[PDB]
């Protein structure tokens, strides 16, 4: 890898200056040669590896959004044909974003989940697993999109039987796993009952539990809840 | 609105 | 090159798919393999290759004058030694930065210019090479800058001289040209007066002639011409 | 403000 021959340390450092920069494949290249340097990621390196990745592909499937609809448009009746132009670059914009997610994926299994022991860190690589695999499901279409699903399912439901066993129902990262695993069953699934009933009994949960806290770890956690308010106004 | 997910990119 | 074997009417199509979906590096080398092809462009397309490099070029400054403040105040009395890593990040920006001018210059060189017989192409190429060397201006330091701020000066000037003999006070090129180059002049060249010279005599020369124009010729004169009005409030 | 220049990057 080419950032193989740079200390961890300065690899982390400049994680942190591209992200200042807004430089997000730069961080998350930094990112992905930290991970390979073989040792265990840190709360805060975890979170500037999830950071990166999400504003890579967050980018590129905004991308997508934007071609498929082109595209659709010009399959309805009455569009004229345009050639494959449309089709050639959405598939173009597709295969980079799957190449990402496979890399996220590579270095989760490869070997962060099999080293993470803490339930915070086992919890937090579970979730961007199910997550880049239903990145990977928003564009799948052939032979494998039910066994992708079904990935992406598989390592949400792993993370959220740790979660609720280990860590308390305001975790920054239970909640966001759990928003996020509804989105899944809203979007992907086709199970909008599961989504809302989900959404509606983490924040509950959540609220039961805000005494407990800190005001800086009520503002963590009432920030997520808001996300998921946000979603079940949309959905009901 | 398209959902929610977290974390949210810059 | 990457995009020589497809046809440029595909190149172009894609250009203005990469724009709608803000994919401007793809929209760069869409129109770059345009250009490689050898006809001239018409004044669309040379929209779509402005505006494809303005925006790469413009992420990129935009993070090199993030890790320039840094470095700078890395190397104030007072702070702490954190090693190379600030400088060797911002010279990998500044790096990629040069490559992209480079590569903008050598297509105006080879031979966008050369070809562009008609004066709103000749000076809407040559504005873009002034542009160019003022980006490279930016990040100078060595042996080569005062070529380098005297090649983006020389630029400006024939667009400068041939937009006055062929062109109305109010089209939108001349406008922006002169736009630019009194932004060079005060923010390279160290010379505040001419800056606000030249931006106040381009506004009043345009203000005079707006009574010419159709009310959408008058809309695309009268956003530039706000800008010069918006760097005159800055600069007095 | 940074000096306005043209085109404005998106
Ligand atoms: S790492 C030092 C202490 N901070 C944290 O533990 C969490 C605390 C609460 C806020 N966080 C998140 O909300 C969060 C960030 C990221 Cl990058 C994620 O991917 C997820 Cl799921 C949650 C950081
Ligand atoms: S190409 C078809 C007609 N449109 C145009 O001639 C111009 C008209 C006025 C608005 N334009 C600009 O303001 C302009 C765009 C770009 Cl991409 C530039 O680099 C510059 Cl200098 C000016 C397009
Ligand atoms: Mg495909
Ligand atoms: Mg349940
Ligand atoms: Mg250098
Ligand atoms: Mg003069």
């Amino acid at each position: 890898g080419a950032m193989g021959s740079m200390e961890r340390a300065s690899l982390i450092q400049k994680a942190k200056l591209a992200e200042q920069a807004e430089r997000y494949e730069d961080m998350a290249a930094f990112m992905k040669g930290a991970v390979e340097k073989g040792e265990e990621l840190s709360c805060e390196e975890r979170n500037l590896l999830s950071v990166a990745y999400k504003n890579v592909v967050g980018g590129q499937r905004a991308a997508w959004r934007v071609l498929s609809s082109i595209e659709q448009k010009s399959n309805e009746e009455g569009s004229e044909e345009k050639g494959p132009e449309v089709r050639e670059y959405r598939e173009k914009v597709e295969t980079e974003l799957q190449g990402v997610c496979d890399t996220v994926l590579g270095l989760l299994d490869s070997h962060l989940i099999k080293e993470a022991g803490d339930a915070e860190s086992r919890v937090f690589y579970l979730k961007m697993k199910g997550d880049y695999y239903r990145y990977l499901a928003e564009v799948a279409t052939g032979d494998d999109k039910k066994r992708i699903i079904d990935s992406a399912r598989s390592a949400y439901q792993e993370a959220m039987d740790i979660s609720k066993k280990e860590m308390p129902p305001t975790n920054p990262i239970r909640l966001g796993l759990a928003l996020n695993f509804s989105v899944f069953h809203y979007e992907i699934a086709n199970s909008p009952e599961e989504a809302i009933s989900l959404a509606k009994t983490t924040f509950d949960e959540a609220m039961a539990d805000l005494h407990t806290l800190s005001e800086d770890s009520y503002k963590d956690s009432t920030l997520i809840m808001q996300l998921l308010r946000d979603n079940l106004t949309l959905w009901t | 609105p398209r959902s929610c997910t977290w974390p949210l990119p810059r």
